[PDB]
């Protein structure tokens, strides 16, 4: 009836249980490093002057 | 034995949860408490593209960050030039029930889809001078939610029959069928390297799939209701799911768990669109309460409200160069904010 | 002698002949202020920001009620001028120029509201003036600038022209369009399920014609009954005019009751908030 | 038309209070003026609204009464007080003066 | 996609004639149309233009007054009615399609054209060279000089390059300063700045023989370029 | 000015596009849209058969009115996710089989679907043109089978004159928005030519009622 | 200057003629006070003739004298003109003009200051 769905679910789960993981501190550090590295070029974050902004209303 | 398989599944789930809680040594809030906040960001409606006669359900920016396509229930796919206001093409759809669109990275083709369960691919650069239906991909047993272009030959779609599908356009057949969702897939977003992609569904979960291998790679839970929008971080190692319980949750890929939740007590509606800025500091979220909210990635305090729409914002789009954002709502007007 | 010279003369002519009547009309005008300031303000508040719909009828009623508000505010202005600044006849022009927004610019506004109802219910036009608030703004500006072309006239330094052009003609086109709507809403073949709002529409459209034949008819009937038939004394000429200005200003209190307050679609906004 | 009737000439003595009544046809409430007119001179104003005085006139003469019949009391008489006294109805537009009274020694 | 012309022939001066463009294979109603003449020994010269839907219309000052133009979208034809012909109208009249949107390539297809013979404040663009004998395999640079700077505030300098092979209709090579036209090889290129413009060919072969024309489009294309002839 | 020639021509093309789009909208603005919503293939196919994948659109015309009926019942997905696309439809054509009363009970499942559709966020003023299906099968199946099988509370006889009237009456009782909706009910006959006539009759009353609301009479 | 109402001098009259009487006001704004006319006779008391607003021009007369007397006002010199036609021997009287203040509960309240009197004998 549904033994095939059950077996594919459990093999997918034990595939999901054997993936290498890194610590959340390192991941947060990497996210902060990427955000602070590209923060200088961001017309959304730091507003560029209206001379080089193509949307002039 | 079904009970033995259920016991194995619950043991694997417990092991995954224990591994996730063992990996959780420091939350994002403690790490990013030291940095200064963004501050109040006040945006201006630089443009207002008017000319639709129904509710806009999706839009997408071209790779040149100037042209944008837009789809609404009147059956018109309009390709606006955003630096000016003037349109370029106004494609009449065969079926007016459209709830997705995409601009190809090459800019040659456009796509649309919806309640007709058919992804229509239109060719813009043609010798006859009029936009023609280059292809009509069919084989989805449910409404299309969000189809995105991999390249000029391959397109990934997400349908309402709990599946995603990578199609080769010239052959027209489903090259790969991604399945494993217990619920309708509602939104789609590929990685910047265009090798892996995430899909969020109505089963309160998102899934990492590998588009080359053809099988699900990761599964993230932690939502209380349906996920209506999902967008990769520009790094490619994180994404953010906007759900129906007023929560935008940021997941990261190498941690296999949540990182932050953007919950506010003053909002009770759902989220219809989620997008990032170019550097990933900001997080625009087009909500169901007629205005978008601009949150912070590493922090959680909001930085602004993009009020100005007479109905619910249904689609968000941030250009590849990060020059400006654009919101399309259920009133017939798109708006570029900067 | 200009007509508004005669109006300013008649304003204080009954003072002394019928002083108790003058204070009675003082009280009636004050009551019309009391019942037409807050009512018009509430209608504007529930009709400008409380409604998110843009169709000709809403904007038509918005401009109708702002002229209602202006004529209401100018109502205890002639009396304040005549009680604090006695004299100052050509000096006090707005006290008579409150007739710009009553027996002028509030008759054409009802007229264009009625033709809007005819154009939207039975639709004997096809494009219905292409709909949109743009044509509504165009017609509103048309009537605003056409009331000036007849208010500047007549009272220039002509009486029967105002009655024949600005009262008989708008009433003829109002009564010929209301009569057409009654036939269209009573055609045989309509479902016997909606005959509760299709008969309230009949009642709410015949009512506004009766209010027109009560508020605005006695002033214009008198204004042609003095020049044509001069066999009537100054005593009757003076009490009829002074009593048929409050009836003309009674339309100010009766304007948002029939056009803004009985509308069950927008009535629940006031009663729900 | 309210015809106003006045008291006739009344003999008075020096240093004595005097009072003269003026009657009206219909109710006037408090709407009658009182005037004096000297022998061969312009008639000047004495009482306005039958109860008030103006322009710093002496308080030796004052009106009284409400409704229809009014009075004025002068106390005492003076050498320049021998004058013709008059009442103006004002409530109805055609105003009417009184008959007149004369004061003699 | 194909355009053909009907009319022309021999005509007496001071008479009248009609020229017809029949277009088959593309959406004619969404394309603006141009008529461009060429003398039997001189280069191409602009004559007239009519937009899509006939909203706007423009004529050359040399013919403004005696020539009229029209389009028939349901019958997909283009009419040029010419009256009061003089001795300067002996020319072959190419009929050109051109569609204007963002990123479009105007003047992409030129018609065949029919010869017409009779009996007897412009941005002038100058070409220095007129006959450059270059063998195949070398590099050919062709320079064009205008009267004013063609760069606009939009950022795109409106100049076009055309190639006419000996015998048939010209083709669009470079549109809007080095945006490559579809169908031409990648050997061609464009460059320049301000009023000075160059076309570059890295490798040329035998069939790349012809006369190269410039074009302005800042104002309306009332001007052309006296073409430079390449020969072996 | 400060516009190049190509920019002016692009603005002209955009104006032409806007004019054509407005013409197309005004063309497809006087038509009537009717979301047809059956319940487990009750009579919807028969309904679209007697007139004239995913969604199915049926276009027909009757007495100078273009109708566009969207048979959407072939979706089989989460109805809460795509039902907001039909907000603004003129009416909703339901379809309940009267013969399905004795078949847990399919008639009762029709009642749950009508409860979720009549009492909806989006459909707060879209009137339902309810269609009671085949009565001939109901007439023959009521002589022996009582109405008490589907209805525990029914103090009436087995005559279909009052038995069918009960079903229509209680179906109208599921409305919670009686002041804004109007459930028009019709008893469809197979050979009846008044099926499309009643749809046209109910649409004209809805159009009039929507016209009175805009003018302010209602 | 104090408020004053100067009048014309004594005039002679004959039956079947016409007469004019002029009043000029000083010391106050003329258009803010009504100007009234009264008749004073030797036999009877005084009879109120009428009044008129200098600015509005609203004229009111007594019913006995309606049409007999005509009232005009010129505001250039602040002059009130009273015109009598068809003079009668019983019309030999003294005409006075008075300043009136516009009240609230009535049209006029105070007839404060009068003129010196214009005597006309027919």
């Amino acid at each position: 009836a549904s033994i095939a769905q059950a077996r594919k679910l459990v093999e997918q789960l034990k595939m999901e249980a054997n993936i290498d993981r890194i610590k959340v501190s390192k991941a947060a550090a990497d996210l902060m490093a990427y955000c602070e590295a590209h923060a200088k070029e961001d017309p959304l974050l730091t507003p560029v002057p209206a001379s080089e902004n193509p949307f002039r209303e | 034995e079904l009970d033995q398989l259920r016991q194995e599944a619950e043991q694997l789930k417990n092991q995954i949860r224990d591994a996730r809680k063992a990996c959780a040594d420091a939350t994002l809030s403690q790490i990013t408490n030291n940095i200064d906040p963004v501050g109040r960001i006040q945006m201006r409606t630089r443009r207002t593209l008017r000319g639709h006669l129904a509710k806009i359900y999706a839009m997408h920016w071209g790779t040149d960050s100037r042209l944008l396509v837009s789809a609404s229930q009147d059956g018109k796919l309009i390709i606006w030039d955003s630096y000016t206001t003037n349109k370029v093409h106004a494609i009449p759809l065969r079926s007016s029930w459209v709830m997705t669109c995409a601009y190809a990275p090459s800019g040659n083709y456009v796509a649309c889809g919806g309640l007709d369960n058919i992804c229509s691919i239109y060719n813009l650069k043609t010798r006859e001078g009029n936009v023609r239906v280059s292809r009509e991909l069919a084989g989805h047993t449910g409404y299309l939610s969000c189809c995105r272009f991999l390249d000029d030959n391959q397109i990934v779609t997400s349908s309402g029959d709990t599946t995603c599908a990578l199609w080769d356009i010239e052959t027209g057949q489903q090259t790969t069928t991604f399945t494993g969702h217990t619920g309708d897939v509602m939104s789609l977003s590929l990685a910047p390297d265009t090798r892996l992609f995430v899909s969020g569904a109505c089963d309160a979960s998102a899934k990492l799939w590998d588009v080359r291998e053809g099988m699900c790679r990761q599964t993230f839970t932690g939502h209380e209701s349906d996920i209506n929008a999902i967008c990769f971080f520009p790094n490619g190692n994180a994404f953010a799911t906007g759900s129906d319980d007023a929560t935008c949750r940021l997941f990261d890929l190498r941690a296999d768990q949540e990182l932050m939740t953007y919950s506010h007590d003053n909002i009770i509606c759902g989220i219809t669109s989620v997008s990032f800025s170019k550097s990933g500091r900001l997080l625009l979220a087009g909500y169901d309460d007629f205005n978008c909210n601009v949150w912070d990635a590493l922090k959680a305090d909001r930085a602004g409200v993009l009020a100005g729409h007479d109905n619910r914002v249904s689609c968000l789009g941030v250009t590849d160069d990060g020059m400006a954002v654009a919101t399309g709502s259920w009133d017939s007007f798109l708006k570029i904010w900067n | 002698v200009p007509l508004f010279h005669l109006f300013a003369r008649l304003d204080e002519e009954l003072h002394g002949t019928f002083p108790g009547l003058w204070l009675a009309l003082m009280a009636v005008h004050g009551a019309i202020f009391l019942a037409g300031l807050v009512l018009n303000g509430l209608a504007l508040y529930v009709f400008c920001c409380r409604t998110r719909a843009k169709t000709p009828s809403v904007i038509y009623t918005i401009n109708l009620v702002v002229t209602d508000l202006l004529v209401g505010l100018s109502l205890p202005t002639r009396f304040a001028v005549y009680y604090g600044a006695r004299g100052c006849l050509r000096c006090a022009f707005p006290h008579v120029l409150g007739y710009f927004l009553n027996m002028h610019c509030s008759i054409l506004f009802l007229t264009c509201i009625c033709v809007d109802r005819y154009l939207a219910i039975v639709r004997p036009e096809g494009s219905r003036r292409c709909r949109q608030p743009a044509c509504a703004r165009a017609v509103c500006a048309f009537v605003w600038l056409a009331a000036g072309a007849v208010t500047l006239s007549v009272l220039g330094v002509r009486v029967f022209a105002l009655t024949v052009l600005e009262f008989l003609l708008p009433l003829l086109v109002i009564s010929v369009f209301t009569g057409r709507i009654m036939c269209a809403l009573s055609r045989p073949g309509l479902l016997h399920q909606g005959r509760q709002r299709r008969v309230r529409a009949m009642q709410l459209l015949l009512t506004v014609l009766i209010i027109f034949l009560v508020c605005f008819t006695p002033f214009h009937a008198r204004q042609v009954a003095v020049a044509l038939w001069p066999d009537m004394p100054h005593h009757t000429s003076l009490v009829v005019y002074h009593v048929a200005v409050t009836l003309s200003s009674l339309n100010s209190c009766m304007d948002p009751i029939v056009y803004c307050f009985v509308t069950s679609g927008f009535q629940a906004t006031v009663r729900g908030l | 038309d309210t015809v106003l009737t006045q008291s006739p000439a009344l003999a008075v003595s020096l240093g004595q209070r005097v009072t003269i009544s003026c009657r009206a046809s219909k109710s006037v409430s408090t709407y009658i003026h009182w005037y004096q007119q000297r022998s061969g001179q312009q008639p000047k104003l004495l009482i306005y609204s039958a109860s008030n005085l103006e322009s710093g006139v002496p308080s030796r003469f004052s009106g009284s009464g409400s409704g229809t019949d009014f009075t004025l009391t002068i106390d005492p008489v003076e050498p320049d007080d021998i004058a013709n006294y008059y009442c103006q109805q004002i409530n109805e537009l055609p105003y009417t003066f009184g008959a007149g009274t004369k004061l003699e020694l | 996609v194909q355009l053909v012309e009907s009319g022309g022939g021999l005509v007496q001066p001071g008479g009248s004639r009609k020229l017809s463009c029949s277009a088959s294979g593309f959406a004619f109603s969404s394309f603006g149309m141009h008529w461009v003449r060429q003398a039997p020994e001189k280069g191409l010269e602009w004559v007239a233009y009519i937009s899509s839907g006939s909203g706007t219309i423009y004529y050359a000052d040399t013919v403004k007054g005696r020539f009229t133009i029209s389009r028939d979208d349901p019958k997909n034809t283009l009419f040029l009615q010419m009256t009061s012909l003089r001795s300067e109208d002996t020319a072959m009249y190419y009929c050109v399609r051109s569609i204007y949107y963002y990123g479009s390539s105007p003047f992409d297809f030129w018609g065949q054209g029919t010869t017409l013979t009779v009996s007897s404040s412009d941005i002038v663009m100058t070409q220095a060279t007129s006959s450059v004998p270059v063998t195949p395999g070398e590099s050919v640079s062709i320079s064009c000089r205008s009267s004013k700077s063609l760069l606009h505030s939009n950022g795109n300098t409106y100049l076009y390059w055309f190639l006419q092979r000996p015998g048939q209709s010209p083709q669009l090579l470079i549109y809007r300063m080095s945006n490559l036209a579809s169908g031409v090889p990648d050997r061609f290129s464009g460059s320049g700045s301000g009023t000075a413009f160059t076309l570059t060919i890295s490798r040329l072969e035998a069939e790349d023989v012809g006369v190269y024309y410039c074009m302005q489009h800042l104002e309306y294309p009332l001007t052309f370029g006296a073409g430079t002839k390449l020969e072996l | 000015c400060t516009l190049s020639a190509e920019d002016k021509a692009a603005v002209e093309r955009s104006k032409m596009i806007d004019r054509n789009l407005r013409e197309d909208g005004e063309k497809a603005a006087r038509e009537v849209k009717l979301l047809l919503l059956g319940a487990g293939e009750s009579g919807k196919n028969t309904i679209v058969k007697q007139m004239k994948t995913g969604i199915v659109e049926t276009h027909f015309t009757f007495k100078d009115l273009h109708f566009k009926m969207f048979d959407v019942g072939a979706q089989r997905s989460e109805r809460k996710k795509w039902i907001h696309c039909f907000e603004g439809v003129t009416a909703i054509i339901f379809c309940v089989a009267l013969s399905d009363y004795d078949l847990m009970n399919r008639m009762h499942e029709s009642m749950k679907l009508f409860d979720s559709i009549c009492n909806n966020k989006w459909f707060t003023d879209t009137s339902i043109i309810l269609f009671l299906n085949k009565k001939d099968l109901f007439e023959e199946k009521i002589k022996k089978s009582p109405l008490t099988i589907c209805y525990p509370e029914y103090a009436g006889s087995n005559t279909y004159e009052e038995a069918a009237a009960y079903i229509q009456c209680q179906f109208e009782d599921l409305n919670k928005r009686k002041d804004t909706k109007e459930i028009y009910t019709h008893f469809t006959c197979s050979t009846d030519t008044k099926n499309v006539q009643f749809v046209f009759d109910a649409v004209t009353d809805v159009i009039i009622k929507n016209n009175l609301k805009d003018c302010g009479l209602f | 200057s104090q408020v004053q109402l100067q009048q014309s001098g004594a005039e002679l009259a004959k039956p079947g003629s016409s007469v004019k009487i002029s009043c000029k006001a000083s010391g106050y704004t003329f258009t803010s006070y009504y100007i009234s006319w009264i008749k004073q006779t030797t036999g009877q008391g005084l009879k109120y003739i009428g009044f008129i607003n200098p600015g509005s021009g609203h004229t009111n007369y007594n019913e006995k004298f309606k049409g007999k007397a005509t009232l005009t006002v010129d505001k250039s010199s602040s002059t009130a003109f009273m015109q009598l036609s068809s003079l009668t021997p019983d019309d030999s009287a003294i005409y006075y003009c008075a300043r009136g203040a516009g009240g609230f509960l009535r049209i006029i309240t105070k007839f404060d200051y009068w003129g010196q009197g214009v005597m006309v004998t027919v």
